[PDB]
């Protein structure tokens, strides 16, 4: 089951954070992140196709967030509004999509 | 403007309901319908890939749907738990996405 870690979880203003995702779909054709527990357009950070490496920021992207092809997302220079949930959709190729949700918190 | 329109919209008990989407985007490559408000797999009710017309049953799946090439959903033989929000999500040619919510009831 896809799921997301934080490390570290306790991170310090400033600092930065990788939300790493764990059983990743082998049909897996892109991702998208999104701040919050839920997929929802207004929180989306950014999206990301496989194959062209072509990233998409969205509403909520800082300049500060990278997605990486293993969909892993660093976030530097974390503020203490960057703090709380993220949630990963990972899109497949027969668009049976799954989602993980992740967390950290800014100290 | 992406819409769901029930029709009808207070439906009476062991008739049907179908959910009929407008506007969708250009260039969608599939769509998943989901119970309730937001999008997530386990509440996937049924999907359809375009470029292959694969329908993708979910674990929602009650053997009542159907789900056509406009993105629309039908629902056969309604009950009054099925009152509530259903959540449409585009997957577009590009993987980036919309979602959208509609609702019905059944009296
Ligand atoms: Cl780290």
């Amino acid at each position: 089951k896809l799921t997301i870690e934080s490390t570290p979880f306790n991170v310090a203003e400033g600092k930065e954070v990788l939300l790493l995702a764990h059983n990743l779909p082998q049909n897996r054709i892109g991702y998208s992140w999104y701040k919050g527990e839920r997929v929802d357009g207004n929180s989306l950070i950014v999206g990301y196709v496989i194959g062209t490496q072509q990233a998409t920021p969205g509403p909520a992207y800082s300049g500060r967030e990278t997605i990486y092809p293993n969909a892993s997302l660093l976030i530097q220079n974390v503020t203490q509004n960057d703090t709380g949930f993220y949630t990963l959709q990972v899109i497949k190729s027969d668009l049976v999509n799954e989602e993980a949700t992740g967390q950290f918190h800014v100290y | 403007q992406l819409t769901i329109e029930a029709v009808p919209s207070n439906a009476a008990e062991g008739k049907e309901v179908l959910l009929l989407v407008h506007n969708l985007p250009q260039d969608p490559r599939g769509y998943n319908w989901y119970k309730g408000e937001t999008v997530d797999a386990n509440r996937r009710i049924i999907g359809y890939v375009i470029s292959n017309q694969q329908i993708t049953p979910g674990p929602a799946y009650s053997n009542r749907e159907t789900i056509y090439p406009n993105a629309s959903l039908l629902m056969r033989n309604v009950t009054r738990n099925d009152t509530g929000s259903y959540t449409l999500q585009v997957i577009k040619l590009n993987l980036m996405s919309e979602e959208v919510t509609g609702q019905f009831s059944v009296h």
